[PDB]
């Protein structure tokens, strides 16, 4: 099915959340240089930790957005039995038309 | 015969979805089917009492004729074609099938004629609230007829009753567990003076089981509760309700 | 994802030593702390000095039995300067900075395993992602009925009933592939043990010689080697094609019980084998116990029997597919539903009892009666058989329909098919002209019993006639037919 | 309904926003802000309590930053999941059939 995109962008935005993780945990070890006064780095602190606030900014907005896609996927509109009770033939027909003539 | 059953509609747009839902929870597809319903009433011109040989209380009713038509002698076009009753039901609203529904009644396009299903019912059981409507119908099968005015408008006539209306009804039915039959339909008025459809803007729905006992209390009160577990499971989807008795009295009227 | 983050939230662990060891440790860390907040709670009683100072006390036992209100105070407002003032206070802030350090040093170092912790969590976003590339039911079991564990798959029966133990199963592994349940048929992804129908056909010639049968097998294998791929519902949805043969196979299982109805092979009640007289032959197999299960050498070599036994196989599972349709049949058309399967063992009976039937019967009467019409091989003569009797009744694919439309398709689905199922002999005659007489004669199966019906006339300018409806008395019938003939 | 299960997430998204904030603010308070200035509404007087203060602070704000994480990836996750709930015809048969029977039953004419 076509779904399966949305399903991709979720599953995607859930990559973009252990990001909010993965930047995060550099603006933790990076203050932990900045605090220690060695002002060194301390435009890429800045960097990096702008960068926590856009990773959960985008997430927010992507799995956010996803709800209401799903609200509006809402708001858009035994199976056995059907196609398995005449598929029957199709398969040993088939097979019996196969060991009769072939090659 | 005992027919308890509950009543409720959709617009044409719930249709869709409502069929693949329908089709999920009974398992079984819905199939395409229709038939005509001519009512007469007994001959104004004649006039009777309301008593038997058997001093009771006998109240004059309408009788109902009924039987399919042959899609062959309903359907507008063939380019619709297919075998899907759903999409084509929204070819047939607003507006008529040939009809001109006379012809049938008198043979035509010297004659015998057809078997029909000749029906006479009571209102719906009395009760201070119903769970669901159960209504009486007492029915014989005509199988053919013979004799000098053997169209089924001279029959009617001889037994003393006359054409009253009459309407075609075309839908799809679910069979399901326990006998429960599930009709969506839609209904058409037919006059000489043209046909209109009763039901336009969507579908009559009907929810039903017929009973062989009426005196198996038990077969009776597990009939309710089929019915109700139906309306139940589809609450918040679609309500099926007992319709006014008033509304399904075919006396005098 | 969500699974699998609730997994690292279950506390859950399956560690010797490992985990037990661990445990001890919060219980004995933790216990600590709860007892020097009972020096805390030992403060209370060291107000005293009011009635509520008494009521907090009594928290020590000990207090219950120290009766005493004891200690007292002064003022060193002044301490509290030199607490607050001192360079000593000034400092100490310095070990507020100190210890607040080496906690951003501890944070530093958790966040940076939490991204580690969410990558093997992208080994789950993967196993979605094979989900999401390659039945809706939903079940709750462990009982309860609420709550408890609650999940949704597909099985394979469906329109028309076989009726004991079908359906299907299905649940996902942290391999990122889907297991397959069975609610019985005892899980093993993709199935753990299967066993195909199977078929199996022998002849016991040696040109009457010694009593020596062999066999010959119609063979269903697809492979022995599996793949059905773990991420892969396409390579489950063939899984799946796999667990529909296995139904399937139930389905020969109603054709065992439907043996149980002749007098043809069934021996101990413990192994059932299918068998007819005839040359002697044997045809099929699969035990009271079961059918085709799997493990074997593999040698190409087939044999003219062996070809003939795979024709079987797709007769009497097709055969069958008949029964599972006609059941649909009775089932879409009419209001009970068809439950309880084949009452008089004639709907039953179709399966394996008409092909047996077929082969043999009409086929050796056949040979038999046309002997028998060496008997009136005497004359000049002249005899033919049609399907004539065929053709008579039994019609396949009519326009007429039946009821419906709907129903009229099925109806029409089953015609063709039913010539195979409808299998008595069609019957045959022979005739003479000059002064012209004329006879018939019928072969009737009714389940491998054989009838032989004849008939007669000798036309002339006035008629005479008879007909006959036991193969002892059709010798005799013909014998006397020679005097009453021409000769 | 899809409503309430939205109005949790995104609760959850502001509980996420709100302590790597804490995290950040809270590491000025817990590196120790003593004011030379007295309108300064921050305190880290007493030993214990005030580098307390300091390991509270990993549990408390860590975990929550974490636990929004954990809870918003269940919280993802749980609506995929939402989403993943979801020849020869004739008579030329009859002929076929016919070819079978004679092939499989006997005779050779």
């Amino acid at each position: 099915p076509y779904i399966q995109e949305r399903l991709k962008s979720l599953n995607d935005i859930e990559t973009q959340l252990c990001s909010m993780l993965q930047e995060a945990s550099q603006v933790t070890f990076i203050f932990g240089e900045l605090k220690r006064g060695n002002e060194s780095v301390k435009p890429q602190f800045e960097n990096h930790v702008k960068q926590f606030y856009e990773r959960l900014d985008k997430s927010t907005t992507q799995l956010r957005k996803e709800i209401q896609l799903l609200d509006e996927n809402v708001g858009t509109r035994a199976l056995g039995q059907d196609t398995e009770k005449m598929e029957e033939q199709l398969d040993l027909l088939s097979a019996i038309l196969d060991p009769s003539k072939s090659k | 015969v005992q027919q308890l059953s509950l009543f409720g509609s959709i617009g044409d747009d719930g249709y869709d979805l409502l069929i693949s839902t329908l089709t999920t929870i009974s398992g079984n597809p819905p199939l395409l089917y229709n038939s005509l319903c001519t009512v007469w009433k007994p001959n104004p011109s004649y006039d009777v009492e309301n008593v038997n040989s058997r001093n009771q209380l006998v109240e004059p009713n309408r009788i109902k004729l009924s039987k399919e038509v042959p899609f062959s002698y309903l359907i507008d076009e063939t380019m619709m074609d297919k075998p899907l009753n759903f999409r084509i039901l929204k070819s047939f609203t607003n507006d008529k099938i040939p009809l001109n529904y006379a012809m049938t009644r008198n043979i035509l396009h010297n004659e015998s004629c057809s078997p029909w299903s000749l029906q006479i019912s009571d209102i719906p059981a009395a009760g201070n609230n119903r769970s669901v409507s159960m209504q009486t119908i007492a029915e014989t099968i005509i199988l053919s007829s013979a004799g000098k005015n053997s169209s089924v408008s001279s029959l009617m006539n001889g037994l003393g009753y006359v054409f009253e209306f009459q309407y075609l009804t075309i839908g799809v039915k679910f069979f399901m567990k326990h006998g429960l039959i599930l009709e969506l339909q839609k209904i058409w008025q037919i006059e000489e003076a043209g046909n209109s459809q009763i039901t336009s803007g969507g579908f009559l729905l009907k929810a039903y089981i017929n009973v062989s006992r009426g005196t198996d209390i038990d077969r009776i009160n597990y009939t309710e509760t089929a019915l109700m577990n139906l309306k139940k499971e589809l609450q918040g989807y679609i309500e099926l309700s007992v319709p006014d008795r008033q509304s399904m009295d075919s006396r005098v009227a | 994802n969500e699974n699998g983050e609730t997994d690292d939230n279950i506390e859950t662990v399956m560690t010797q030593e490992q985990f037990v060891k661990r445990r001890r440790d919060m219980l004995e860390h933790i216990n600590l702390a709860m007892n020097e907040s009972s020096l805390a709670l030992e403060f209370v009683s060291l107000l005293l000095s009011s009635v509520k100072e008494s009521t907090g006390m009594s928290s020590m036992s000990p207090f219950l039995r120290k009766v005493v209100k004891p200690s007292s105070l002064n003022s060193d407002k002044i301490p509290y300067v030199a607490p607050t003032k001192k360079e000593y206070i000034e400092l100490d802030i310095l070990n507020k900075g100190w210890k607040l350090q080496s906690l951003n040093e501890s944070k530093d170092l958790l966040r940076a395993s939490f991204n580690k912790l969410s990558s093997i969590l992208q080994n789950e976003h993967d196993y979605w992602n094979k989900i999401m590339q390659s039945v809706i039911f939903k079940i709750r079991d462990r009982t309860s009925g609420q709550k408890l564990l609650a999940i949704k798959y597909g099985y394979e029966d469906s329109g028309s009933t076989y009726k004991h133990d079908r359906g299907i199963a299905n649940i996902r592994n942290n391999i990122e592939s889907q297991n397959l349940d069975l609610i019985p048929h005892g899980t093993d992804f993709v199935h753990s043990v299967k066993k195909f129908l199977r078929v199996r056909i022998f002849t016991k010639i040696e040109s009457e010689d010694d009593y020596i049968l062999s066999g010959e097998s119609v063979m269903d294998r697809d492979s022995e080697s599996e793949e059905a791929e773990t991420k892969d519902i396409r390579k489950q949805i063939q899984l799946l094609k796999k667990i529909i043969f296995e139904k399937e196979l139930m389905y020969q299982i109603k054709k065992e019980c439907a043996l149980l109805i002749s007098y043809g092979v069934s021996i101990e009640n413990e192994n059932k084998v299918i068998i007819e007289l005839p040359n002697e032959k044997f045809e099929i197999e699969l035990l009271s116990l079961d059918d085709d299960s799997i493990v074997n050498h593999e040698q190409d070599l087939p044999k003219i029997n062996d070809k003939r036994a795979n024709l079987m196989l797709v007769m009497l599972r097709l055969l069958l597919v008949v029964i599972f349709k006609k059941t649909l049949r009775s089932r879409i058309s009419s209001p009970h539903g068809l439950i309880n399967l084949n009452v008089d063992d004639d709907i039953l009976i179709i399966r394996p009892i008409l092909g047996k039937v077929r082969f043999a019967n009409y086929k050796l009467l056949l040979k038999k009666i046309i002997k028998d019409y060496v008997l009136d091989i005497v004359p000049g003569s002249s005899i033919t058989e049609t399907e004539v009797e065929r053709e008579q009744p039994q019609e396949n694919k009519n326009i007429d329909d039946e009821n419906i439309t709907k129903l009229n398709k099925e109806i029409r689905a089953f015609d063709k098919l039913l010539n195979i199922p409808r299998r008595e002999l069609k019957i045959n005659l022979p005739l003479t002209e000059h002064k012209s007489p004329n006879l018939s004669l019928m072969l009737e199966s009714p389940n491998y019993c054989n009838a032989l019906i004849h008939i007669k006339f000798s036309a002339g300018t006035e008629a005479n006639a008879v007909s006959f409806d036991v193969e002892d008395f059709l010798h005799f019938i013909v014998a006397e037919y020679i005097q009453q003939k021409k000769v | 309904m899809s409503n309430q299960a939205l109005y949790e997430k995104l609760e959850q998204t502001r509980t996420i926003l709100s302590v790597k904030l804490a995290e950040l603010i809270n590491m000025t308070t817990i590196a120790d802000r003593n004011d030379d200035d007295e309108g300064s509404f921050a305190q880290e007087n007493s030993e214990l309590a005030v580098a307390t203060t300091s390991v509270m602070m990993v549990n408390n704000q860590t975990m929550q930053l974490i636990k929004n994480v954990q809870d918003l990836l269940i919280l993802t996750r749980s609506i995929k999941e939402k989403w993943l709930l979801n020849f020869d015809e004739k008579q030329i048969e009859e002929l076929l059939d016919n070819c079978i029977e004679t092939f499989v039953a006997e005779k050779t004419t």
